[PDB]
């Protein structure tokens, strides 16, 4: 039996590694946390440091007070009943206000006014998290990469619970916090707007979001399978291209025609990526604000 | 043409089948046993669609579609225009996937690499003869695979999809999707960290990847390395072709009313199934 | 209409996307080359697209792609056939010559390095802290080819500092001498390590490092080429 590099055989520890300086302020920087044997089958076993500084303070408490405020309401929704709150746990929702209340804030507290909160809340967290993930990258002078895609699925999310139904006129058209009540809602949305299989921009998601698990894996595959030429280690692969980086093209030009690069791979990845959201924010925005029902659209542009 | 640093990995040997008689390429593409089988099963599915399209009638790409037997013929033959050209180009899809893994061995054993892309290219593969072999055969009738055709077989996918309700009520479903939003979280995220640190700001030297581990330990307190991050896109990405092709054989066969009344299992669990309020009380 | 105008705009971006990323991953082996190391005819439908430089730290210098390309070493290897698309027969010893699948690239001779200017790779002995922390601890056990003979025993493990993994095995031959073996190509059993990719007689060719405490990328690159073209080289020897 080969050994395939899928799970260590041996694992080694050393001092915690505190990590890099360049211009981070060291004085919001945890101490380690424990270290997981578990995960050290796998990844690395040491947890943390973390680093949390205003920014990152605020968005984690307005994360958890968007966690609370929805789970406050299903507690209520579960007549502070234990085992109520078990059972329905994926049935119970917080829903935004009825259509008569417009972009209004007017909507009672338990018709609309929570839900308002909660996504204020949302709001806060993902965007100063937003932040977290540039400031932390020119911390450390490196390039802006994470946060530019960040923002790619912020652009869907944006859509799906601010922008679009501002564009359409109410609050009432944005997504409710519950496991079964947004795919629901999700459901119900195509069928309003007349399939969304005729949405191109739907289709073009789904072809990146297939095309993510498909490059992932040829990637992934590629990496383990040139791991024993120390493939793994792209960084230097990428400045002084070894035997590893060499077989891995020549793997792919071999079999379809042509090949990538150590580094250029990873622009394939990221775009790979970055284009589901992308597209699809767009598919979200152009629905019922341009166009009622995309199987009519398609029948007039194609 | 050869990539400049190429020529000293075009050497003999590795083929599974044949000894040299196939050994050599076509250009960048290597050739093999194999080679010759995906042309040949490829080939020959290419021409029954395209003939197949004139039984049907057209020569649009948008809507020639070869559709499987009617349910009545069962899982016998039919004739060529009725659904027995679709069970020949089933056979030359499936020769020619299976040719083209195959041939991706050869070129790893002659690349001494290790045979991991074969292995995962092999569950999309279980994932397509899920859908036009395995269920359809379980459920008796190849009238339940999907058409060949650009828009029919998302026909097929809605049609199939709401005969059990709202299909997102499928548990097995359910975690299909987690693994490909979390492998497009994963793919992004790599793409991105790797880039970060190879581009940084303007006149800065590369990073390290020990500044790689750095950044995601500053931003969420945990960095699961170089080796893991390609363990895990992998392991993502054939779990949720695994769940996929879990997700359908099961349906129509051991489950087949709609997926939403599933969840009843859970609600009606003897210690709350008749406590008053909520949702369901 | 907006939507109509969204799609098309779309698809030419795509188009545009496609093109840079494909130009950008032509920043290695490209000029295309014809058997004999001229520049090819037919170079394809993209062009190279402009250098770019790679500040590398530590004073390592700098990598400017797309560049001259190189392979800066013999490449002992002959045509089987009259015309272009054949196989190239090994003129010695193809394992001795690093081709074929014990191919190796002529990479800088120094270690690299982590990011505060150490040699990121050690062996655990000269690796303040470092320790086996889960699995079964190799050190000690004998090391068994693809023929089923031992050849030689487990006397340390090359860990990756900053990273904290093993990265190769330090195997003692016979004659007193080790060897670098990757962790990638080894399987650590209770009672043995096993080395399918090698027969024991093939061990003392594994290429050595030139200094006990570190080994540098070409010598990396030479190691593990060797001893995964034992995969093909030697299978005449591999039992079962
Ligand atoms: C409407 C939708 C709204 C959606 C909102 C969310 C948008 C999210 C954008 C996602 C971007 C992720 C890209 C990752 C990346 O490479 O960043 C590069 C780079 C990394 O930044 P850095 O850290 O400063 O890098 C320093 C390194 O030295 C240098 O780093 P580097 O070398 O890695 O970066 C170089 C990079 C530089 O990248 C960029 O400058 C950003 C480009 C973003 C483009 C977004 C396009 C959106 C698609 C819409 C399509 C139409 C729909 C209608 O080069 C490129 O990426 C080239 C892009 C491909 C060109 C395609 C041309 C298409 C037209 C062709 C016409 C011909 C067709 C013939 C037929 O980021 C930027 O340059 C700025 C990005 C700002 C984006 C946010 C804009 C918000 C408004
Ligand atoms: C997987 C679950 C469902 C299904 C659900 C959907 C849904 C829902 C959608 C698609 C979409 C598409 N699917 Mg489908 N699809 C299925 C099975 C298949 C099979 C197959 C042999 O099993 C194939 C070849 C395709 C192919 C396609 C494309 C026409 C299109 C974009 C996919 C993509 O980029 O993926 C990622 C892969 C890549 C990026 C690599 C490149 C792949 C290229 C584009 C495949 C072209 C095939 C060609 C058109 C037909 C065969 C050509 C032969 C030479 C004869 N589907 C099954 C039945 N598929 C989308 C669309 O727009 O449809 C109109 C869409 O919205
Ligand atoms: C019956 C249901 C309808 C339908 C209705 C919809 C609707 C409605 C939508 C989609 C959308 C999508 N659909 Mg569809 N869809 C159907 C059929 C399919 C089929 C199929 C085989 O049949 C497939 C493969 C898909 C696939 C897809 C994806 C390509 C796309 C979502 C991308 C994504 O990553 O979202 C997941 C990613 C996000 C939501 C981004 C989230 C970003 C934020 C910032 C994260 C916040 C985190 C928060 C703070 C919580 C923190 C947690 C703790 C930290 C742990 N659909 C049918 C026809 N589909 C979306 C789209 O883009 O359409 C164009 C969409 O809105
Ligand atoms: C109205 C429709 C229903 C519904 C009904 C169905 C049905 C029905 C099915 C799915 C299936 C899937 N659905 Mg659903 N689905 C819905 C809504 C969604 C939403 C969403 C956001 O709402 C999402 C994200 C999904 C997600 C998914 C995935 C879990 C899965 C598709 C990937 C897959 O199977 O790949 C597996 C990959 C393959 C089959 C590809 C195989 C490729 C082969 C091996 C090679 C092709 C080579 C090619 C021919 C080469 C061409 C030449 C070259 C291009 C040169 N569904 C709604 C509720 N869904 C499908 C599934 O699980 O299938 C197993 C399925 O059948
Ligand atoms: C380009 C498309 C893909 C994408 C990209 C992407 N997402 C990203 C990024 C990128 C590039 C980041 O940099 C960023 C990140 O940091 O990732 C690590 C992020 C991220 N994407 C996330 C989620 C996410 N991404 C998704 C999808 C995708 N992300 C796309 C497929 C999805 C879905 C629906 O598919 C989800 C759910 C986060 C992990 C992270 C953004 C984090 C954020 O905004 O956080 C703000 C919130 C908080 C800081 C706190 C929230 C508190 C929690 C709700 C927990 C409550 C439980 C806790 C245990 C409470 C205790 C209670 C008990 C006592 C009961
Ligand atoms: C398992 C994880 C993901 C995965 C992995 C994966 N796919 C892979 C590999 C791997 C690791 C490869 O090595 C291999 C490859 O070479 O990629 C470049 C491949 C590949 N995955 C491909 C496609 C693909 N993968 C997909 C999905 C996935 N691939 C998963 C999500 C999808 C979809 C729909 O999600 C598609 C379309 C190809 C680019 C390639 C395999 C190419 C191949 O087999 O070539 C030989 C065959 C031909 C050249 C043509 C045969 C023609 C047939 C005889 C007739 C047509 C029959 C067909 C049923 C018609 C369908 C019509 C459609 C409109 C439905
Ligand atoms: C770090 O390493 C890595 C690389 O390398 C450095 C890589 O390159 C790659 C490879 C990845 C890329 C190049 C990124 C782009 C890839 C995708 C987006 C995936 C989708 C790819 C396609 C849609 C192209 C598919 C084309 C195919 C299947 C081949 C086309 C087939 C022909 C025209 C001829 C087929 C040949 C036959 C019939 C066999 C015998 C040949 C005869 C002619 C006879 C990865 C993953 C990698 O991680
Ligand atoms: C044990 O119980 C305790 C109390 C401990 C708990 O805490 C239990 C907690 C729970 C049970 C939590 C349960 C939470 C869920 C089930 C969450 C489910 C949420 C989803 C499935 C989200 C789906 C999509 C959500 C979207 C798309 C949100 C979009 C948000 C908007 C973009 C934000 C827009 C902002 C607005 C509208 C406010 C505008 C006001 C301004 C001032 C700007
Ligand atoms: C995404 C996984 C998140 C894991 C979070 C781990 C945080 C580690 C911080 C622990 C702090 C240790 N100490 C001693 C300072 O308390
Ligand atoms: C928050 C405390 C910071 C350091 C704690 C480290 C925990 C590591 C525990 C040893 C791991 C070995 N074990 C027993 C799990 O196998
Ligand atoms: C902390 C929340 C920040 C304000 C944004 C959301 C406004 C909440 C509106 C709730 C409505 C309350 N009221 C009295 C009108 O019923
Ligand atoms: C960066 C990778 C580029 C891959 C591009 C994939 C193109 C798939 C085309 C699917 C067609 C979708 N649609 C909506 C037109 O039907
Ligand atoms: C765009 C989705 C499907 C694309 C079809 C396959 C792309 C052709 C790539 C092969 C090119 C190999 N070539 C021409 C260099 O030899
Ligand atoms: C969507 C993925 C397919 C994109 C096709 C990319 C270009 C393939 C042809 C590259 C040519 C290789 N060549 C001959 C220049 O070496
Ligand atoms: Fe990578
Ligand atoms: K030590
Ligand atoms: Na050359």
């Amino acid at each position: 039996a080969e050994y395939q590099n899928i799970f260590t055989q041996v694992q080694v520890r050393g001092p915690a590694d505190l990590g890099m300086t360049e211009d981070v302020n060291l004085a919001n920087r945890s101490g380690v946390g424990p270290f997981s044997t578990l995960l050290g089958w796998f990844g690395n076993a040491q947890l943390g440091p973390i680093y949390l500084g205003s920014l990152g303070v605020l968005s984690l408490f307005s994360g958890l007070m968007w966690f609370f405020t929805i789970g406050i309401w299903f507690w209520y929704q579960a007549g502070w009943n234990p085992a109520v709150f078990l059972r329905d746990l994926f049935f119970f929702s917080l829903e935004p206000p009825a259509p008569e209340y417009g972009l209004s804030f007017a909507a009672p507290l338990k018709e609309g006014g929570l839900w308002l909160i909660a996504s204020f809340f949302m709001f806060v967290a993902v965007w100063s998290w937003w932040g977290r993930t540039y400031l932390r990258a020119q911390a450390l002078g490196m390039g802006k990469h994470t946060a530019w895609a960040f923002l790619s699925a912020i652009w869907l999310w944006m859509v799906l619970g601010f922008i679009r139904p501002i564009l359409m006129g109410s609050w009432s058209e944005a997504v409710p916090y519950g496991i079964f009540s947004h795919l629901d809602w999700t459901n119900n949305f195509s069928l309003v707007h007349g399939n969304l299989f005729y949405n191109p921009f739907h289709g073009l998601s789904i072809a990146f979001l297939y095309g993510s698990a498909l490059l992932f894996a040829m990637h992934g595959a590629t990496i383990l399978a040139v791991s024993r030429f120390g493939g793994e280690r792209e960084l230097e692969q990428i400045a002084d291209r070894g035997t590893a980086a060499e077989r891995a093209a020549l793997f792919w030009r071999w079999t379809m025609g042509f090949n990538a690069t150590m580094e250029g791979i990873h622009r394939w990845a990221i775009w790979m990526a970055v284009l589901v959201t992308l597209t699809g924010g767009i598919g979200i925005l152009l629905s019922g604000t341009v166009v009622d029902n995309w199987y009519v659209w398609g029948q007039n542009h194609g | 043409a050869l990539l400049s640093f190429e020529r000293k990995y075009r050497v003999p040997g590795g083929t599974l089948v044949g000894g040299n008689l196939f050994d050599f390429w076509v250009g960048p593409f290597y050739v093999g046993f194999f080679g010759v089988a995906t042309f040949f099963f490829a080939a020959l599915g290419i021409i029954l669609i395209a003939w197949s399209a004139v039984l049907q009638g057209t020569w649009n790409p948008q809507l020639i579609s070869v559709y499987p037997p009617a349910l009545e013929y069962g899982l016998g033959g039919a004739p060529l225009a009725k659904g027995g050209l679709w069970q020949i180009i089933t056979i030359c899809a499936t020769g020619a996937f299976v040719s083209w893994a195959l041939r991706e061995v050869e070129i790893c054993r002659k690349l001494g690499i290790g045979y991991h892309i074969p292995f995962a290219f092999a569950f999309a593969i279980l994932a397509y003869l899920t859908l036009v072999l395995f269920r359809p055969v379980m459920m008796g009738a190849w009238g339940y695979a999907f058409p060949y055709g650009i828009w029919t077989h998302l026909d097929w996918v809605s049609n199939t999809g709401y005969t059990y309700g709202n299909f997102h009520y499928n548990p097995a479903h359910m975690i299909a999707i987690t693994f490909f939003f979390t492998n497009a979280l994963a793919l992004a995220l790599h793409g991105a960290l790797v880039l970060s640190a190879a581009n940084p700001e303007k006149g800065k030297e590369m990073r390290t990847p020990d500044h790689e581990d750095t950044f995601f330990r500053d931003l969420v307190g945990y960095s699961i390395g170089t080796l893991g991050i390609h363990r895990l896109g992998l392991l993502l990405s054939l779990s949720a072709v695994f769940f996929s092709a879990l997700c359908m054989i099961i349906t129509g066969t051991i489950w087949f009313d709609q997926w939403v009344d599933w969840w009843q299992w859970w609600v009606k669990l003897p210690w709350w199934a008749n406590i008053p309020g909520g949702i369901n009380g | 209409d907006l939507a109509s105008l969204a799609i098309y705009s779309f698809w030419i971006f795509l188009a545009g996307l496609i093109y840079y990323l494909q130009t950008e991953n032509m920043r290695e082996g490209y000029p295309l080359e014809n058997e004999d190391g001229t520049p090819a005819a037919n170079q394809g439908p993209f062009p190279l697209p402009k250098p770019k430089t790679f500040i590398l730290p530590h004073g390592r210098g700098t990598l400017t792609v797309p560049g001259p390309e190189s392979e800066d070493r013999p490449i002992a290897l002959a045509r089987t056939a009259v015309s272009e698309g054949f196989p190239h027969a090994p003129t010695g010893d193809p394992m001795k010559d690093g081709v074929g699948p014990a191919s190796w690239v002529a990479r800088r001779d120094l270690p690299e390095l982590d990011g505060h200017g150490h040699n990121k790779i050690k062996p655990m002995k000269a690796a303040a802290g470092f320790h086996v922390s889960a699995g079964k601890n190799p050190i000690g056990l004998p090391v068994r080819g693809c023929d089923l003979e031992i050849a030689g025993k487990v006397v340390d493990i090359w860990v990756d500092i900053p990273e904290q993994m093993a990265r190769f095995l330090e195997v003692e031959l016979k004659d007193g001498s080790t060897r670098l073996l990757p962790m990638q190509m080894v399987k650590v059993q209770s009672n043995r390590v096993h080395v399918n990719a090698l027969s024991s007689d093939l061990f003392a060719g594994i290429p050595t490092i030139k200094s006990p405490t570190e080994v540098t990328l070409l010598e990396e690159d030479k190691i593990c080429g060797y001893v995964a073209g034992g995969l093909m080289y030697a299978a005449p020897k591999r039992k079962s």
